[PDB]
RNA sequence: CCCAUGAACGAGGAAUUCCCAGUAAGUGCGGGUCAUAAGCUUGCGUUGAUUAAGUCCCUGCCCUUUGUACACACCGCCCGU
RNA sequence: CGCAAGACGGACCAGAGCGAAAGCAUUUGCCAAGAAUGUUUUCAUUAAUCAAGAACGAAAGUCGGAGGUUCGAAGACGAUCAGAUACCGUCGUAGUUCCGACCAUAAACGAUGCCGACCGGCGAUGCGGCGGCGUUAUUCCCAUGACCCGCCGGGCAGCUUCCGGGAAACCAAAGUCUUUGGGUUCCGGGGGGAGUAUGGUUGCAAAGCUGAAACUUAAAGGAAUUGACGGAAGGGCACCACC
C-alpha cells in the first residue's frame, strides 16, 4: 500500500543477495529482515538450469525486485551479499555483481554494502572426499 | 601391477587357503 | 485479487536516547486480525543499524543490534540488544605477522543486564622495527588477555546499560585496553569485537520510556 | 545518451581475440583535465577524434 | 630422485601438519603444502562501481572489500595457473612474482 | 556449322578451397597436347576490384621450459583376466 | 527470532615452537613432567650403544558401552560411456566421536641409526643469558616490557663455497676413505619365484613377527644426456591459418 511518507525521503529495505554457483537469490526484506517485500530468483527467470546462476538471470531478477519494491514504496536498499558459505565456497556466484548492477540501474538507492556469508570458526567435514572432486 | 593390489590378491589367496585348511 | 501488502501497516522504529538519530527506519507488519495482534508480531525484532546511521560522527564499521521492546502509536521503541563489527573491518584487521589476542567476559550491569563482551587486539610493529614479525610470547598474551578481561569487567559491572552503551559508542573500553597494554606489548587494533545479550531483566515500560528520552 | 568528442593522445596498442580493437588514450576537449582509455574498432589514427556513445564506460587496460 | 630439497612443503622440525580442504576440489592437503592465496578484492566489480557509487545515498561511502583465503592443492593450483612449472634452476627461486 | 518440341535456376546442405594491388576475377591467343585437334595444364596479355597493415582463437608448423618406464621413439611402452 | 545435538577449533598459522616417535592450535584453573640458558652448587666416571626384555605407536580394522551433527567404505539409485561393476550427482550402512579392551602396521620419510671429535663463510629466526647509543609505555628515577646494535650457548632451517666427497643427482655432511681402524646397534649381497609355502609364535579376528626351496632368468636397476612424444605450461610464425 505504501508508507505514509512520500519517496522524497528515503525508505530503506535490506536486499539479501545469495549468489551461489547454481542460482541467485535477490530477497528484499524489512530492515529487521523478518518481513519480506519480494524475493525473486534467477531460476524463476530462465527455463534452463544451466543459466539459473547466469549474470543475465540475476540482472533480470534484480530488475523485477527493484520494480516491485518501488511499487511498494522502498527507494533505498541495504545490501547483504552472501555466498554459499559453511564448508563450501566463500566467493559469491557469477550473478552477484550483475544483480547489484541491475539493482542500482533500476532507479534504486544503494545504502550500506555488507558481506554475510557464513564463515565457521571451524566446520563439519566438507562434502568431497579426502581426494576431493576428480572431474 | 600395483604392488598393494598384488598384496591384496595374496591376502585373499591366504584367506581362501585358510578356508581350505580348517 | 489477494494482495498481502494491502493488509500491512508501516511503523516507525525509534532508537534509545543514547544515539543522535532516533528514526532508524520503517517496518511493516500485517494488521491485527483476531488474536494475531500486530504488536506481538512486531515485538522482538532485531535491527542491525550501523553506528554511522545512528550517530552523526561515528565509525560505520560498528553495528548495533536494537530490539523492539514495545510499540505505541505506530512507533516501535527499540532497546540495546547487541554490538558487532562489520566483516570487512575484522577481516582487514587480521594480518599475518602479528598475534591476535582475544578475550571475553560474561558480566552483568547494575540493572540486571547480563552481557557477553568480546575484545580483540593485535600486537603492534614498532616504527623502527626491522624484524618481520611482532609476536608476543604466551605469557605476554595471557597478561594482555587478563588486562582486557579486568578492564572490560570494570567498565561494565560498575555502570548500567545506558552508560555501557554510551561508552561503547566511541569504544572507550578499547582505547583503555590499548593504553593499559603498552607496558606488556604495544597493541594495534583494540576493539570490543562483539557484545551480545545473554540475559535481560524483567521488562519494565518505565525504564524503556526513560531510555527513550 | 549524449555524444561527445575526445582527441587521441597516445595509441596504446592493438587487442582483440583475432585482433580488431585499438586501445587508445583520449583526452576530452571540454575538460582537458580527464582522459580515458577506449578500444576503438576499425582503422584508427593518432590525433584524430572519436565519437563515443557512452562516456562512463571504459574497456580493459593492459 | 629428489626434485625439491623441502619436498614441496614447509614441514621442517615437526612430524605432522594438520590438513585443509582445497577450495576448488576439496582435496585434503597439508596446510604447509597447500598453495595459499589471500585475495582482497573490491566487493563490486570495476564495472558496477560507477552505478553503485552514483546510486549511493552517502557521499564517499567507500565500498567494502572482500577478503578470501584460497588453499589450492597442487593439481588445482597448476590447472588454475596460480603457479606453473619452472626450470630446474629457476625452481629454487622463492621471491614472489612482482605483480 | 543451320533448323524446332527444351529442364531446377529469388543467393545454392552441414561444411569448406584459393586470395592482398595491375590482386580475386570475366576474355581471347601459342604449346604438352596434335592428322584441323581442348572441358586439363602452361605461358601471355586483355578490362580490372572495398574490407588488410593485424593477431594467435578455430588450423597447423617451430621455439623454450617441463614430464617420461618412449629410443622400432605414442601407430611407443605396458598390466591383468 | 530462538532452541537442541554432535562434530570441529578458520583467519592469526610461519620452511615458527614443543614431543622419543606417532603427534600436538578456543579461554581459564589444577596436576605431574621437560629441554635450553644461568651456575666460583653437589656426586665423582656414575658413561656410549645395545641380544633378551619393556613403554609408546597415524589411519584403517576388531570386541563391548555411550552418542550419533557432518562426511562416508559397502549398498541403492541418477548420469556419462561401445561397455563403467568407476570417475560426476542424490541418498546412505559400518565407520567417522568419546570411554574401556585389542591390533602394532604406514612413502611410520630426512626414503639418511645413536654417541664423540675436527673441518669454510654469511644473513636470518626460536629460547635463555650478557653488554650497549638511542626511541616508546607504565604520568616523572631505576627495574622491567616493545624496539635498535652486537656477543655467547643449544635448536628448526636457509644461502653461498674448487672443504672434501660422490655414478651423478646432490651432501657442510652423504666430508675428514687404497694417505683405507673413534665407539656401538641394526641391516644388504643380480632380477624374479616371494615376504610366498612351511613350521613356530602372537591375536577374538583381520592379521603381526620370524621366514625358504624347487624352478626361472641376462639382465632388472640408479643418476644424468640427446632425441621423440605429451588430452603440460609459456612464447613465435603463416591467407596451403584466422580476423
Amino acid at each position: 500500500l505504501g508508507p505514509q511518507v512520500a519517496e522524497g525521503e528515503n525508505v530503506f529495505g535490506v536486499c539479501h543477495i545469495f549468489a551461489s554457483f547454481n542460482d541467485t537469490f535477490v530477497h528484499v526484506t524489512d530492515l529487521s529482515g523478518k518481513e519480506t517485500i519480494c524475493r525473486v530468483t534467477g531460476g524463476m527467470k530462465v527455463k534452463a538450469d544451466r543459466d539459473e546462476s547466469s549474470p543475465y538471470a540475476a540482472m533480470l531478477a534484480a530488475q523485477d525486485v527493484a520494480q516491485r519494491c518501488k511499487e511498494l514504496g522502498i527507494t533505498a536498499l541495504h545490501i547483504k551479499l552472501r555466498a554459499t558459505g559453511g564448508n563450501r565456497t566463500k566467493t559469491p556466484g557469477p550473478g552477484a555483481q550483475s544483480a547489484l548492477r541491475a539493482l542500482a540501474r533500476s532507479g534504486m538507492k544503494i545504502g550500506r554494502i555488507e558481506d554475510v556469508t557464513p564463515i565457521p570458526s571451524d566446520s563439519t567435514r566438507r562434502k568431497g572426499g579426502r581426494r576431493g572432486r576428480r572431474l | 601391477m600395483r604392488a598393494k593390489w598384488r598384496k591384496k590378491r595374496m591376502r585373499r589367496l591366504k584367506r581362501k587357503r585358510r578356508k581350505m585348511r580348517q | 485479487v489477494v494482495d498481502p501488502f494491502s493488509k500491512k501497516d508501516w511503523y516507525d522504529v525509534k532508537a534509545p536516547a543514547m544515539f543522535n538519530i532516533r528514526n532508524i527506519g520503517k517496518t511493516l507488519v500485517t494488521r491485527t486480525q483476531g488474536t494475531k495482534i500486530a504488536s506481538d508480531g512486531l515485538k522482538g525484532r532485531v535491527f542491525e543499524v550501523s553506528l554511522a546511521d545512528l550517530q552523526n560522527d561515528e565509525v560505520a564499521f560498528r553495528k548495533f543490534k536494537l530490539i523492539t521492546e514495545d510499540v505505541q502509536g505506530k512507533n516501535c521503541l527499540t532497546n540495546f540488544h547487541g554490538m558487532d563489527l562489520t566483516r570487512d573491518k575484522m577481516c582487514s584487521m587480521v594480518k599475518k605477522w602479528q598475534t591476535m589476542i582475544e578475550a571475553h567476559v560474561d558480566v552483568k550491569t547494575t540493572d540486571g543486564y547480563l552481557l557477553r563482551l568480546f575484545c580483540v587486539g593485535f600486537t603492534k610493529k614498532r616504527n623502527n622495527q626491522i624484524r618481520k614479525t611482532s609476536y608476543a610470547q604466551h605469557q605476554q598474551v595471557r597478561q594482555i588477555r587478563k588486562k582486557m578481561m579486568e578492564i572490560m569487567t570494570r567498565e561494565v559491572q560498575t555502570n548500567d546499560l545506558k552508560e555501557v552503551v554510551n561508552k561503547l559508542i566511541p569504544d572507550s573500553i578499547g582505547k583503555d585496553i590499548e593504553k593499559a597494554c603498552q607496558s606488556i606489548y604495544p597493541l594495534h587494533d583494540v576493539f570490543v569485537r562483539k557484545v551480545k545479550m545473554l540475559k535481560k531483566p524483567k521488562f519494565e515500560l518505565g525504564k524503556l520510556m526513560e531510555l527513550h528520552g | 545518451q549524449p555524444i561527445k568528442l575526445a582527441r587521441v593522445t597516445k595509441v596504446l596498442g592493438r587487442t582483440g581475440s583475432q585482433g580488431q580493437c585499438t586501445q587508445v588514450r583520449v583526452e576530452f576537449m571540454d575538460d582537458t583535465s580527464r582522459s580515458i582509455i577506449r578500444n576503438v574498432k576499425g582503422p584508427v589514427r593518432e590525433g584524430d577524434v572519436l565519437t563515443l556513445l557512452e562516456s562512463e564506460r571504459e574497456a580493459r587496460r593492459l | 630422485t629428489k626434485k625439491r630439497r623441502n619436498n614441496g612443503r614447509a614441514k621442517k622440525g615437526r612430524g605432522h601438519v594438520q590438513p585443509i580442504r582445497c577450495t576448488n576440489c576439496a582435496r585434503c592437503v597439508p596446510k604447509d603444502k597447500a598453495i595459499k592465496k589471500f585475495v582482497i578484492r573490491n566487493i563490486v566489480e570495476a564495472a558496477a562501481v560507477r552505478d553503485i557509487s552514483e546510486a549511493s545515498v552517502f557521499d564517499a561511502y567507500v565500498l567494502p572489500k572482500l577478503y578470501v583465503k584460497l588453499h589450492y592443492c597442487v593439481s588445482c593450483v597448476i590447472h588454475s595457473k596460480v603457479v606453473r612449472n619452472r626450470s630446474r634452476e629457476a625452481r629454487k627461486d622463492r621471491t614472489p612474482p612482482p605483480r
